[PDB]
């Protein structure tokens, strides 16, 4: 009867300076048993007599790491355990995005591998107003898994959100010692930023020496759709300028009116929810034109 | 005796100018019986103006009126005496007859919502009436009456709602003009708030050159807060520091909102000013007051042909030498392209190599051999060198 | 003589002038002719036959009287008076903010000079409120044309107490 | 038994065109008696049978003017009457003035004379203000005489008169047939006009060329009284100028200082109360002066 | 479609702009941080999974009741409101006249559309009022963030209406 | 959880700039066991600025203090907030720091009562406090206080009482300068307001001439109603309608009430405009504004000396008879002494009788025979002619 194991059945675990009790694993409870190192003839001693069920090391320090040999006083061997050392985990680093109305997305990185087997807890809820205690939950607002696709990917996913609420996901990272949740609140209406337009492309305007048309579609990620519209923001800059201008166009489409004679264009645009909702997307590729002679 | 007795009646009318006025005074009996006079006795003064006894209609026994007619005076004030005793006059009552005209149907009535301030109408008022007349702006929907609006002393043909102003929603608006002479109220109108604003000018107004060409300068400028409800439109005028009078960009090719603006086929080295305003794009409503002025300067470009070139030549002090000056012309304004930073001078003997000298100056004193030369001046900007002027100077013996 | 006695001499004759120049504006403007008369204000029963022989207390105690009547009386005209008589302000309001400030002065004065003061005597009852605007305007006439006769006593009154103190 | 006669003891008067009805003086009461006009006999009838103890007039007119004689049909001669024809009165026309604060005067005169012996009731009351009726006369504020002192003059007297109450004066001329009383409202401060200086003077001031000093004192008829002081306005006007010049001195001496200089200097001063009561004196005496030289 | 499902899209977006910029305005000010809540505000519960689906009374029965507990709490801010948030007038109260203005606007929209209409519901309670300035302050925050949501949602069901009529 | 819990103490304080400020925050019992925080947990920021958490001081499990010194900022924005479950902060409560310095006691305090207006007083105000500071000006007897005057938000160092003016009375009038941070009053002053009015200007000026002499001319005008009061004195100015600068008559020689003036020693034939002050004759108050201007024009005077005069002459076309051409200059203005209206010439030949010729122009033609003759030349205004050039232009053969 002794805790068992986290990863494979007969290995423990433990930090460098804290304490460790490691226990034999095929022996009854109550036999008297003796200990080694792997490749050393000294008995240890533990602070229960000195011949108990489960060994103790208050030492945890490296030389402390590699393979242990547990014996009863017979000589019959009981079992074998590893000692690694490690450190507790560090809160990890979370950030979200959503690039449509109906899923968001969230990843992680460790700020910090300690050398053990580091494996993630994921979850989220949905905060209410009433606040009586954290227990509201008829509809069970509470802790709802974030599957792991091929269970890497380090994301989760939210499936059928609530556009207007406002969410406190749970990323709890954990270790056989401990665990350092991160909190990261989360509303799809102020996260929410588009991916960038595609296929970009300016046109000369026959007959006009000084107007330019750009177009350019919605990005595939987001539907278009009647409810949620976009407003776009076209900069378009002469070779050799330093300072972007921008405009404000209406729709897919957008007619330049200031642009130099003669002289090759750049022009990038960028996207957000019509309504002001969330952020602006990033800047599009640098797309080139020149206007026509005459 | 005591409390004044008898009335004059009507109270206290008020009548339109050209039109009859029957005044009757009435006398109470206690009166009548203790001074022993009647209606007979009763006599009209008015400011002072005795009214000519011919004038009098005795109505009854108890009471005399007069009648005037085609009323002209604009505050007549009227009192009604007995002679009482005999050869003494005292006073029985007295009245004030104002008059005027009834207020005209206001015409020409327009409204205006400056951004961030409430509504403001405005309204042709007619003939003068000399009375106090009130003014008092109506607006209601199908299905609700809103504030009155009450016009101040000092603008009777103006009010300044006090409710906030609503876009997007029709209002109905009218004044409603009435005195003590008349009530009437103007044509009714509808319209939409939005297209009644008037916004600000532009601000933050900032002029950039670009070191790229001299024909382009960039503006920027921050667009007033109004743009998230109605898109703006501008106009662009420009002219050079010394003209008179301002020119302007087609109003085809500022047609929507923007924050920046490219002007190009500028003058070389020339410093302008500019000034925008700026509206809705369908011109619906009034033209905003112009922007603070901007000023700016173009960037470098070199002169665009070479100067004129001339010389002057005397003997010189050593023997065997020629002393010759050379002299030129500061380049006009629109040729110089520039602040002149200095000039080149070159002189080549015929087979020889190349002498350069730089000048800051417009004459030079070099002693020369007698042989032939050739020389040549360049000017030089942050661009570039001129093209040279060339000219043969013969030998002395040519 | 006194400082407190010159000065108060002094306002009289300034709000006299007031007084005069008000009274006969108004005649100006509203003509009345003939005798006008309102049971409320005192007789002034005072023939100047003989005026320095009256003791001190009794040329104060009248002033005093009078002059509390005509306060209200002004009073009276600015609450209830009729919208003909708006053209006397605002004359009329800096003639009741003076007139009321001498009356005041004059208890002040009462005390300096130690004289017997009056006991408490019953306030009359108010005056009914005009029948008509015009009604108003007679009134007018009564108070100011009333006002510029005590205060031409109230003048006399305190050159003779100056002569002495 | 017959009204008593006016003047004379056995003359009686009337007015022509109305009709007047003459009695026998010296005639028992029910005598017949007849009447004839002087130096013509004709019998004169009446609408009473034509014989009683008075005659009557219809006629009224101017023939009728003369001596009478009545006798009794016994010839007894009963008596005589004079026939004096006239007018009534007209109303007289009234002004007062008052140099002093005591007394007070007015003067009259006839409108029209009529022919008949106009003599003159003078009376003045003192109107109150309770107005219950005309009898409030506990002081008796009734018709006081104004005496006439050699019982001419034209003018009533007020010994003793109240300063500040107002006064109608009633005059009532009157003959044999009637009155046609004038009534007057006076109040001694607004009738109150003083006589003007007396004595007015003008002097040079050494030293300064463009300073005159004028110098007056108060009228006789005014005396010096510390409660009515008088306020004064001086005018001053150069030789051959046509308008006036006006200051209001303090007191009884007056420094003009924009004289011309070399120039002759008319001055005239006239008086009013120094309360603003009653009006105005008529201008003093032109006085003429000349400022130094130099 | 229609010119007054036109009209009432574009005045929500106008208000909607007007919420966001005193929202962000005032943060920027009395820098809150932390979420703020208000028992009495109503739970936006609509995941925009699908919203063509529900019907017409719903949509606009939701909205009535939500910017009608809005209403009295922009109403409750000015009246029993600190001197701490003076400074957000006068946007504050353009807000009150254009929101209370709409809402009114609404209740003509669902006479012309023949829209049933709900039961007159039961008011709710005075709020007390704040026991401080600063709850004022986090009072504000929670109106006008709480508002920007439901103006956004308005902004999305009149144009769901917009499609259809 | 629900309400604000805790809170922050002194509920809302203002300091003195340079001064120490303590700050304690709270947390009430149920906040405190719901998160299981304490005073440790608790983090302070200002206007969006993280307080160094080296400057906390727990005062006690329950608390959290902090200490500002040399406060420098205008309003710090104070923020209580926990970091519960750990990297996470929520608002527990807020305040507002005020900061500034109290006000100084107004110095240089002035009255003044513009005729037909009500008193009106100014006053320094001292070093700028960035707090809303209320003024109110006190007024009272030493057995009666009068109604306080607000000053105004536009106008803080002025404020105008709500009743008219009493001359001849003492009044006791002061400013109280007060606000959040403290409290203090101006000096008393004493004063009878009638030695503080300020009279309205001379009105109805009118300038007239006097036909007798040319250096006199009478001013008149309407005096101002506050001569009722008060005695008034004047300043008179003049100058010629070139002159650039403005003189004065002696203040002794207008030093009392008038409604006229008479100036002499004035130019001849010049246009003179006048403008007038007054005030009371001691001298104590201020000086009120210039009257309207005024012109006039002097009468006509003759010249003070004959004219120069001079001839040229030339051989006639008509045999035996001499052209003389008689030429004069225009006299100078100040010589002229007014309009030219004309000229006359005379001629007399010796033992003849005289010719006289009536000339308008500056030249005359004229057949004159061989002999002698003596030339005069007058020239004649309304008033008369002046006296006569004279000379003797001798015969040809002299
Ligand atoms: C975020 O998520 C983590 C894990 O998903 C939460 O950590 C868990 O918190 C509970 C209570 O605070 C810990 O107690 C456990 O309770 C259960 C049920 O009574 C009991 O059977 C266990 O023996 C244990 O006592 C739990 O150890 C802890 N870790 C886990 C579950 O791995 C954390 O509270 C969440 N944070 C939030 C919701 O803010
Ligand atoms: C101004 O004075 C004249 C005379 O002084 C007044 O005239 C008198 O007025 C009375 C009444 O109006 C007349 O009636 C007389 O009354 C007495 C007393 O009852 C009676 O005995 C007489 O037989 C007669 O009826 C009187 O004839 C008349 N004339 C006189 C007295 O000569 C006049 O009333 C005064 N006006 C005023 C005070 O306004
Ligand atoms: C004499 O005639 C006049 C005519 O004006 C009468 O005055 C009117 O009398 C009626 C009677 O009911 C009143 O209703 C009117 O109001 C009176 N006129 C005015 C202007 O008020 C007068 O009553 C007549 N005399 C008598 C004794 O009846
Ligand atoms: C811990 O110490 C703090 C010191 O600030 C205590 O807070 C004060 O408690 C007293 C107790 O009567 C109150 O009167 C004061 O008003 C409190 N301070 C403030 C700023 O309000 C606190 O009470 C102590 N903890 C306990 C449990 O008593
Ligand atoms: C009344 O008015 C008429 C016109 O309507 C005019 O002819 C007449 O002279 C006026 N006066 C009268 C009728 O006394
Ligand atoms: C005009 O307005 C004034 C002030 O509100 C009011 O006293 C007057 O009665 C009004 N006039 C009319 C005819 O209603
Ligand atoms: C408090 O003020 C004193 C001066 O009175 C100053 O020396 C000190 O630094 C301030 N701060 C403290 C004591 O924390
Ligand atoms: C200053 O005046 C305002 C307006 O009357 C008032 O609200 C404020 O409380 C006053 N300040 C003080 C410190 O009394």
């Amino acid at each position: 009867p002794c805790p068992q194991a986290w990863g494979p059945p007969g290995v423990q675990y433990g930090q460098p300076g804290r304490s460790v009790k490691l226990c034999c694993p095929g022996v009854t409870a109550g036999d008297p048993v003796s200990w080694f190192r792997d490749g050393e003839p000294k008995l240890l001693q533990g602070p229960d007599s000195g011949l108990g069920h489960e060994l103790v090391l208050a030492q945890a320090d490296s030389t402390d790491e590699g393979t242990y040999i547990c014996q009863t006083l017979d000589g019959a061997l009981g079992g074998t355990v590893t000692l690694q050392l490690g450190y507790p985990p560090a809160r990890p680093v979370v950030s979200c995005q959503a690039a449509d109305y109906e899923n968001f997305s969230c990843t992680w990185s460790p700020s910090q591998i300690s050398g053990l087997p580091t494996r993630y807890l994921t979850s989220y809820r949905k905060k209410t107003v009433l606040g009586a205690d954290s227990q509201r939950r008829s509809p069970s607002t509470g802790p709802w898994p974030c599957p792991q696709d091929p269970l890497g990917a380090a994301r989760c996913v939210v499936h059928g959100a609530e556009f207007w609420s406002q969410y406190r996901i749970n990323v709890t990272e954990v270790n056989p010692l401990g665990a350092s949740t991160r909190l990261l609140d989360v509303s799809l209406q102020s996260i929410l930023r588009p991916d960038p337009p595609q296929g970009l492309r300016v046109e000369s305007v026959p007959g006009y020496p000084r107007r330019l048309r750009a177009s350019w579609t919605y990005p595939a990620s987001w539907p278009s759709q009647p409810h949620f519209l976009l407003k776009f923001r076209l900069q378009y800059r002469p070779a050799q300028h330093p300072a972007w201008s921008t405009v404000e166009p209406a729709g897919l489409e957008e007619v330049i009116t200031d642009a130099v004679a003669g002289l090759p264009h750049a022009v990038r645009v960028s996207a957000r929810d019509f309504l002001d909702a969330g952020t602006w997307s990033t800047w599009s590729p640098e797309a080139w034109g020149t206007p026509s002679t005459g | 005796l005591l409390d004044p007795c008898g009335y004059i009646s009507p109270e206290s009318p008020v009548v339109q100018l050209h039109s009859n006025f029957t005044a009757v005074c009435v006398l109470k009996e206690k009166c009548m019986d203790y001074f022993h006079v009647n209606a007979n006795y009763i006599v009209w003064k008015t400011n002072h103006f005795t009214i000519p006894k011919e004038q009098y209609t005795i109505i009854n026994r108890t009471a005399s009126s007069v009648t005037f007619t085609d009323i002209a005076s604009l505050n007549i004030q009227l009192t009604c005496n007995i002679l009482t005793f005999g050869q003494l006059e005292q006073n029985v009552y007295g009245i004030t007859i104002i008059s005027g005209l009834p207020p005209e149907k206001p015409k020409n009535l327009s409204c205006i919502v400056n951004e961030g301030k409430k509504m403001r109408c405005e309204w042709d008022g007619g003939r003068e009436t000399h009375l106090e007349t009130n003014f008092t702006l109506k607006s209601e929907w199908a299905t609700h009456k809103f504030a009155d609006c009450k016009a101040k002393r000092d603008t009777p043909t103006s009010c300044t709602v006090d409710y906030s102003t609503v876009y997007f929603v029709n209002i109905e608006v009218w004044v409603e003009a009435e005195n003590a002479l008349g009530k009437v109220t103007s044509d009714h109108i509808n319209f939409d708030p939005v297209y009644k604003v008037k916004p600000n000018p532009p601000h933050n107004l900032s002029v950039i050159n670009s070191e790229e060409l001299s024909s382009i300068l960039k503006l920027t400028w921050t667009n007033p807060s109004i743009k998230s409800v109605i898109i703006l439109k501008y106009n662009i005028q420009y002219r050079t520091k010394d003209a008179s009078t301002w020119s302007q960009i087609p109003p085809e090719d500022t047609a929507s909102t923007r924050s920046s603006f490219t002007v190009q086929d500028l003058k070389p080295f020339t410093e302008y000013v500019f000034r925008i305003r700026c509206m809705k794009e369908d011109g619906k409503g009034y033209w905003s007051d112009w922007s603070e002025e901007a000023s700016g300067i173009t960037y470098e470009d070199r002169p665009s042909k070479a100067p004129s070139f001339w010389y002057k030549i005397d003997p010189s002090h050593t023997q065997g030498y020629r002393t010759v000056q050379l002299v030129w012309k500061t380049l006009p304004p629109f040729e110089a392209n520039g602040k002149i930073l200095d000039y080149e001078v070159t002189l080549t003997r015929w087979k020889s190599h190349l002498q350069n000298y730089t000048v800051n100056a417009t004459k030079l004193t070099v002693n020369l051999t007698n042989d032939r030369y050739l020389a040549t001046l360049t000017v030089r900007n942050l661009v570039g060198k001129s093209d040279a002027a060339v000219l043969t100077i013969p030998a002395c013996d040519f | 003589p006194r400082a407190e006695l010159d000065s108060t001499v002094l306002l009289t004759r300034s709000l006299l002038a007031d007084t005069r120049q008000l009274a006969a504006q108004l005649r100006d403007k509203f003509p009345a002719d003939g005798d006008h008369n309102l049971d409320s204000l005192p007789t002034l029963a005072m023939s100047a036959g003989a005026l320095g022989a009256l003791q001190l207390p009794g040329v104060l105690t009248r002033l005093r009287a009078d002059l509390l009547s005509y306060l209200r009386h002004v009073q009276w005209l600015r609450r209830a008076g009729g919208s003909s008589l708006k053209t006397l302000e605002p004359e009329l309001g800096t003639l009741q903010a003076r007139l009321d400030r001498l009356l005041r002065r004059l208890q002040l004065l009462m005390s300096r000079l130690a004289l017997p003061q009056p006991p408490p005597d019953p306030p009359a009852p108010p005056l009914a409120p005009p029948s008509s605007a015009w009604g108003g305007i007679r009134a007018a006439h009564a108070i100011l044309g009333g006002l510029h006769l005590t205060l031409d006593w109230a003048v006399r009154g305190l050159l003779l107490l100056k002569t002495r103190l």
